[PDB]
């Protein structure tokens, strides 16, 4: 966002199932990102393929 | 009226900053009168008061200056742009900070800022060639 | 009674060109290095003699040596506005930069340029007369500042010993900073800061720009005002060997009424009336009014709370239309307030000063002619924290051995890292154990 | 004083050096005939730091051109600001690499870069003092890479201790242009990742990106991807050659930025960019400056920060700036988006500020970011190059010529580790106990 | 200081914008290159609130002209006052609306209101203390309704407690330019009770009827129509750009007119409007003007105030006056008047003063009515939207892209039932 | 001998602001802050040569503020004396209560506190403010609480504009005016009305303005604070201060309303055909076409009254009006208190402003009584509060703000109490 120097998550694609109900208006009223993981600690697989069982 | 600094180089001052320079800019002081209005050490009669919450239109222009100092240079600044050339740069010699080291006005401090050059200007759609 | 200053690195220099605009502007010399045929200013044929020394005829050199590594800022002095006035041999200047690696100038590129300084710094501390010390300028952030201004010290330490050695440093702010490496060039210089200095004075930019915003209303301001409202304390706390007081305080009287332990000098500066011209004929600041604006948190140039920790003993200098009945009538609320309170031993506390000489604006500056003003220069276990801080964000990195490979590169070893860190690990303790 | 050697090499850079050295020699201002015809007396005063002064008043840059064909030479003479270089140091083979590492490294490489070293000696014992030497070049070609990777070697055991700036193109993810893209690159990286100092990547894509959707131009040609990477170059290196309040040059960014000694990769981007239309619309001010620059879609580079934490990151601001807006800017950035950003390293941000911005410019500022999410580019090169490697395509081009399977295997193994690396430095804790 | 971000949306949203930055513009003194060349310096002190400094002297909108289709805006920016605004504050969409409402909340809006609330965001934070938005757009059109109201949605939803007002114009029988002109304000309005802060119903009806009685003009084009409302949306926020004796800002505007969450829809009304032949025979009196207030001729809605009760009203005057001729005007006309006020709210009438009338004038006067007679304009729609309803015209262009049928019958009830309770406090 | 006074909200300041011309020019000061020790109660010396006053301008609105900045009196003022925030409270006791007061209140507070250091003599604060509004009301009294915790043995005389009860210029100004007087009640020592109907009619009838502004009921009003301090300020032969009126005015520290007034208002033509003596302007002071509230003494009973005179007057025909005033029988004082006069002369005839509507007179009285004809006014504000409040009309912006229905209806009751009180103590 060049706005708040925050990245921010985009907005929620408005949906036809999930409309305006009567008194929502009044819920309006009332009413944080990160790196993924990059996981470097996790185990890496091995299959059975080497070359001693071979 | 502009001042005129006793310094002389070889290259002479851009007009867009020779044409505003204040009382401070000068090789030799006045020992005798520090405090007057021509070193701004007095309170201006223009420029508004510390609180005014209007809109002065310099607000970024000055950078280390005082609510009304700062506003007496933008106002100058405003007010004599009209002699210069029509898209003259923005900044001033008054409006960036006064440092110690360049209130002798010995070289060319600022002049980048109004330098013809053809640095970031990318080609237009009539200009464009592919450089055959 | 004359003292010379050295200015050390980025810092030292800009911060000291500021300080000479100034002393040029107390006594009436010119840019050009004279004073003027009329207009004598000035009273007083000698008092001048502390910082300027009357060469022959008609100019006065400064007593000081401007000293770094790199030529780019050195060279701004050779050809700005003082030309004339700093002689050619005191702009010391090398070749390749420490930069931001204080092993690297405290190893091997201080030590072919400290030769040539500590040789300069002799045959200046010779035309003197009554040498009463030097006060050196720099900052704990860079490797110039940090690196042979420490091994600078040590070697005036040797040749010299007893003459006091002032130290007015620039420490890293606790957030608001411009570099990286700086937790490393801080520990390491203090530690050497600690034993070879004989009062520091701590300083961080950050507390001072909220002066310049809220106090001088500049929204936008720049490290010129800033260097700017640094001289103005260095002229006050020198006024007294410069100018006739009331009741005057030289600089080995510092030393003996605020240094209680050997290695507790630190202080906590304060500055007042810092106001624009524009309120400065409007609010008169009374001398008991100004000195109470001097002790609240928000007017310190350090940013530490006095409310942590208790004062252990203050120092107060007034410059201008002040009467030592004021003085004492004003010291004698402050002690009565409960906001801020003493070390159980120290009853008697304060020590002040007062100066007839009223200070000085510098013209395209900031301040107003004020009538009096107040310099504090404190000593308090408030920074007690400011090293725990700094500690804890040194140690954060050295677990991982970051950027280390930089300073045993140079000539250091693991070695300094740690009996650094112990030592600043012991001073918390020695802050601790006098609060109690 | 300070000295930058520049060396050019292969098609890609010398195009990008032509380009460069017009926007330099504009910015001391000299015309295409040499001569100089400036209106700044500071701009005579560091000169020095690119330009050796011939006889007869003409100034010619301190570059040294290399390649295998002489189209490039004759390009490069051809242009404006072409004549102004030196015709001995036009040093070029005549076979032609063929986008082939091992003939740019082995059969051409040893029997050109014999006399290029010999210019090079010449042209580095020509000035007293060397800050470094910059080499411009590509990743993909052979003559680029593999001449430039041996040339770098042999600069590295010779001047074992002077700084080397290398600015490499890399191929492009989505899509490339050579087929051997990555058995070129692989090998490439695994020498630059022991031998230079520090690496700035660039990239193509990130450039049309760029100049399409910022820039907004209907058609970016070459001249345009060469001119933002000059005005890169320009920015990374102003602070040598103009002095500001807070100075950095080369090797005080290197030690600021770089925390392991293998972690020297970074990624760029310069601000401001803005089509001509909203030019005239937009105030040049340090929020609209950083606004831009913190943004990923401004990098000149292929990396995503997105996907990694900012090890660290540097600021080079040029003009006449506040540098309580400048920092409060990083603070507010770097507290803001707190999850983007290392956590052992406190205060991730370098800035300095150059008194002088770029001609015409009001203000400007350039950016160099050293982020793990750099990892992308070498996992993507990786992965191509073993799924070209398990069925041994376009191999024999490199086998029949002196190369082996073991040299392969091992840069290949070299970059797999430090991904690994990244991986580590980017995922590892403060409390070091939480990520097992 | 206090902000206000001006958004317009669709065909009538961006040529009522044009000739409103027109007015502004020119009541602010700057040229249409952009240049400041005022007479007075009371004007410099305000202009914050409207423009942006660009560079030297270069005053920009803080504008948002959005629409589904590039064809308005083409003609805006080719007129004059056109360099003003800046390129990157235009929005674009290349399939276009089309009169169709879920065509402009949920196919193009899906992916048009992100870059709108980009440019929305940009400009809000830009400036530091946000006033409120203010917003354009009509009730019969696609893209005006449907993106106009989701860009309310989001924006309610973003940034709740600063202020928004929204001049709509809605649609009437007579002056019937779309056929499904039900179909989309039924849906807006569900919309407008539920999200916005306060709305200043327009419509064509009235402004021709204020054209031909009062202006008694010979050809009204368009133009003159959008100045009317131009002039109306200035007269409203003259409070915040001019010192005054008694101001007037936004929220104090709404909270002195709002009794109830929901019962804020307002009739609008200007003056002085006189021909050019009978300014001769005229004077200018505050009694003049209020005589010319209260006039049902002088609204801008199709519901007449004398069908129902005024539940509170406002008046905004311009140029130098006596407050005492104010105030016993006020209190004149809401006493002969004792059957149109509501009993249960002594003194309806807010009032205030500012001291700098439009160019040209001497004095001025704008005026905001809660009334309950507003309902009459709402049953005039509801009820055209049960005869369509009842036998599903037009309703597949709806239905067939996403929408349901709930939607409509719950919009058929919120104005059944707000209807109800207009006719309650009656 | 000094007094400070502070201005709350819109009217607040422009009140101020005639106010401040008045002293200004009764004390010759210069507008850029110097003379070509009688004014040291409002101007303080600083430095030398330069006089700034002793007041507060403070609101959440900045235009008026700035346009005060921009006026005549720059140099006159503190820079940094004139506190404004960003946002007004707009018509909103809870939003100026608890929302912006909350941040706008420790400022003032703090600079007032140095305002009173430099202070030595301090005779008391006295409070500007209209409780129409949000900002004269909300921090108003917010304002008031935190002085009372503060100082609180000073006196605090508080000049409020209440709602007329015809004239308005709002619609919730009932609802602020309510939540005011619960802190009104027993937070400021000495509270005088001045309605705004009554101000009118008297410009309309007396100085024949037909056109009359703002600026001429600020003017008046400034002559009648002006006329009250000049005790303090300029020499008598029978002078009182500060703390007499809450000795003489104020029989039980509840009751303390005190309908003002004035005379002679009087124009400058037909003072060529009046007489201008002791007589009528003391029997034309308690006309009810002269007083600056608009009820009805004639329904209520004087409690205490009390007359600053200025001019040419020595007591002995002052003796006599007072002796005559006691034993007519049209107005009536109450059994509680037989000796119901306080009198008071200054030398001083009350100067005028060049332009301004007033005559130069010679003499002039300022009445300042107790009745309980406000206790007319409590009710008649009463009526129309509980109109409103029945059909809960604009309860959910108070409440939205943070507040409740609690406050609505203890301040409501509050009002019943003091009404009662009134009622019990007339007899
Ligand atoms: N007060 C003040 N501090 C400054 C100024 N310039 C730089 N600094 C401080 O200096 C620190 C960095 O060191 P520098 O003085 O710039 O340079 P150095 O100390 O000589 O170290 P090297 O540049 O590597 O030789 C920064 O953290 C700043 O806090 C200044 O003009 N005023
Ligand atoms: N006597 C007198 N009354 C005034 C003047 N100006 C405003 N008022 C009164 O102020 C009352 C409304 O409150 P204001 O002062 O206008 O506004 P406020 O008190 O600041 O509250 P906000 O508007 O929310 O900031 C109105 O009923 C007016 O009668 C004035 O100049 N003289
Ligand atoms: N930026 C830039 N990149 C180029 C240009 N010409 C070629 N390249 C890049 O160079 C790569 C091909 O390498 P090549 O030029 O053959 O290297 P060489 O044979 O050693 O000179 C491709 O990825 C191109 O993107 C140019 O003019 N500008
Ligand atoms: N006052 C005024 N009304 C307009 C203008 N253009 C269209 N309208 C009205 O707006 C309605 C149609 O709006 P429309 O163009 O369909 O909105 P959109 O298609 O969603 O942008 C009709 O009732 C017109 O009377 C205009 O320039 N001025
Ligand atoms: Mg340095
Ligand atoms: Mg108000």
């Amino acid at each position: 966002s060049k706005s708040t120097l925050s990245y921010k998550y985009p907005a929620g694609r408005p949906n036809p199932t999930g409309f305006l109900k009567k008194g929502d208006g009044e819920m309006i009223k009332t009413k944080k990102p990160s790196p993924p993981q990059a996981g470097a600690y996790k185990r890496r697989e091995n299959p059975p393929n080497t070359a001693f069982r071979r | 009226s502009p001042n005129s600094t006793g310094t002389v180089t070889q290259y002479n001052h851009p007009m867009f900053v020779s044409q505003r320079l204040t009382g401070n800019f000068t090789s030799q002081f006045e020992m005798n009168s520090l405090p007057s209005h021509k070193y701004e050490t007095l309170p201006i009669r223009s420029g508004h008061l510390p609180g005014y919450q209007g809109h002065v239109p310099g607000g970024v222009g000055a950078i280390a200056q005082r609510k009304p100092a700062a506003a007496m240079h933008t106002m100058t600044h405003l007010a004599t742009s009209g002699s210069l050339p029509k898209g003259s740069p923005q900044t001033d010699m008054s409006l960036v900070d006064l440092r110690p080291e360049q209130r002798s006005m010995a070289k060319v401090y600022m002049y980048a800022e109004g330098a013809k050059t053809s640095f970031l200007k990318f080609p237009t759609p009539k200009t464009f060639d592919h450089r055959n | 009674r004359e003292v010379i200053s050295i200015h050390i690195g980025q810092a030292g220099i800009q911060v000291g060109n500021a300080c000479w605009e100034l002393y040029c502007l107390e006594h009436g010399i010119q840019p050009d290095g004279q004073m003027p045929s009329d207009k004598t200013i000035g009273g007083g044929d000698d008092a001048f003699n502390t910082f300027f020394s009357e060469t022959g005829a008609g100019k006065h050199v400064p007593r000081c040596i401007f000293l770094d590594l790199e030529p780019t800022v050195v060279d701004e002095v050779r050809t700005g506005t003082y030309r004339q006035l700093f002689h050619p041999e005191q702009l010391i200047s090398g070749k390749e930069d420490a930069a931001n690696n204080f092993a690297r100038g405290h190893y091997t590129i201080g030590k072919e340029i400290v030769d040539l300084a500590l040789d300069r710094i002799r045959k200046l501390a010779d035309n003197c007369t009554g040498l009463q010390g030097f006060l050196v300028f720099n900052a704990v952030g860079g490797g110039t500042g940090s690196g042979l201004g420490s091994l600078l010290l040590e070697r005036l330490s040797v040749d010299y010993g007893k003459k006091s050695k002032l130290g007015f440093t620039v420490y890293p702010s606790p957030q608001v900073s411009t570099a990286v490496v700086e937790p490393y060039n801080s520990v390491l210089s203090t530690h050497s800061l600690l034993e070879h200095t004989d009062v520091a004075v701590m300083l961080d930019n950050e507390a001072i720009y909220d002066i310049c915003r809220r106090s001088l209303d500049i929204e936008r301001p720049t490290y010129t005002n800033l260097n700017r409202l640094i001289a103005q304390v260095i002229s006050s706390l020198t006024a007294s060997l410069r100018f006739d007081g009331a009741l005057n305080v030289d600089i080995t009287e510092f030393q003996t009424n605020l240094v209680p332990y050997p290695r507790i000098h630190f202080m906590l500066s304060s500055y007042a009336p810092i106001i624009s011209a524009e309120k400065a004929y409007h609010e008169q600041l009374s001398v008991a009014e100004i000195t109470n604006a001097a002790f609240e948190p928000a007017s310190m140039m350090v940013k530490c709370d006095p409310r942590h920790g208790k004062y252990m003993a203050c120092c107060l200098m007034y410059r201008g239309d002040v009467v030592p009945k004021d003085v004492n009538a004003s010291v004698a609320t402050i002690k009565t307030k409960r906001t801020i309170q003493f070390v159980d031993w120290c009853p008697t506390g304060f020590k002040c000063g007062i100066n007839y000489q009223p200070p000085t604006v510098v013209p395209g500056g900031d301040l107003a002619k004020v009538q009096r003003a107040v310099c504090m220069i404190s000593n308090s276990t408030a920074i007690g924290e400011i090293f725990s801080r700094l500690d804890h964000k040194f140690d954060l990195m050295y677990a991982k051995r970051a950027f280390v490979h930089w300073y045993v590169g140079e000539g250091m070893e693991e070695g300094e890292f740690s009996e650094a860190r112990e030592d600043l690990a012991a001073l918390e303790k020695d802050f601790e154990e006098v609060g109690a | 004083m300070r000295e930058i050697v520049h060396i050019q090499g292969g098609q890609c850079g010398n195009q990008i050096g032509a380009k460069f050295w017009e926007v330099v020699s504009d910015e001391h201002g000299i015309d295409p005939t040499g001569t100089y015809h400036g209106d700044s007396d500071l701009q005579l005063e560091r000169i020095n730091v690119y330009f050796n002064e011939a006889t007869g008043g003409r100034y010619v840059p301190r570059a040294i051109l290399m390649d295998l064909e002489p189209g490039t030479m004759d390009s490069v003479r051809s242009g404006p600001y072409g004549q102004i270089f030196r015709p001995d140091n036009f040093v070029f083979g005549q076979t032609g690499a063929g986008n082939n590492w091992a003939k740019g490294h082995y059969t051409e490489g040893a029997e050109l870069i014999d006399s290029v070293l010999d210019v090079v000696r010449k042209e580095a014992e020509s000035c007293d003092c060397l800050q470094g030497f910059q080499v411009c070049h590509s990743l993909g070609g052979g003559t680029g890479s593999g001449m430039g990777t041996l040339l770098i070697s042999k600069i590295r055991e010779e001047y074992p201790d002077r700084m080397m700036l290398t600015f490499s193109v890399v191929p492009s993810p989505k899509v490339s242009d050579t087929v051997v893209e990555p058995y070129n690159a692989t090998l490439s990286v695994h020498q630059l990742v022991e031998n230079a100092d520090e690496c700035m990547v660039l990239d193509n894509e990130a450039l049309y990106d760029i100049c399409f959707r910022t820039l907004k131009l209907t058609t970016p040609t070459f001249g345009d991807l060469n001119h933002l990477i000059s005005a890169v170059m320009s920015g990374i290196t102003c602070c040598l050659r103009f002095p500001g309040q807070l100075n950095a040059d080369l090797r005080k960014l290197a030690v600021n930025l770089i925390p392991f000694p293998r972690l020297h990769f970074f990624m760029v981007g310069f601000t401001p960019l803005t089509s001509r239309g909203s030019q005239q619309y937009r105030a040049l001010t340090v929020p609209e400056l950083t606004q831009q620059m913190w943004d990923a879609k401004n990098m000149m580079c292929a990396a995503d920060p997105r996907h990694g934490r900012y090890l660290t990151a540097s600021a080079l601001f040029r003009g006449r700036m506040s540098t309580k807006e400048v920092d409060e800017q990083m603070l507010n950035v770097q507290n803001k988006n707190s999850s983007y950003f290392v956590e052992w390293i406190p205060n991730n941000v370098k800035s300095s500020v150059c008194d002088i911005p770029p001609k015409g410019l009001k203000m400007s500022a350039t950016f160099i970011g050293n982020s793990t999410a750099i990892q992308e580019m070498f996992k993507r090169v990786s992965e191509q190059f073993t799924a070209m490697f398990r069925r041994k395509a376009f191999l024999h081009w490199y086998t029949g010529e002196g190369m082996d399977e073991m040299e392969f295997t091992e840069a290949e193994s070299n970059m797999n580790d430090l991904v690994s690396e990244y991986q580590q430095y980017q995922d590892a804790s403060a409390e070091e106990e939480g990520e097992f």
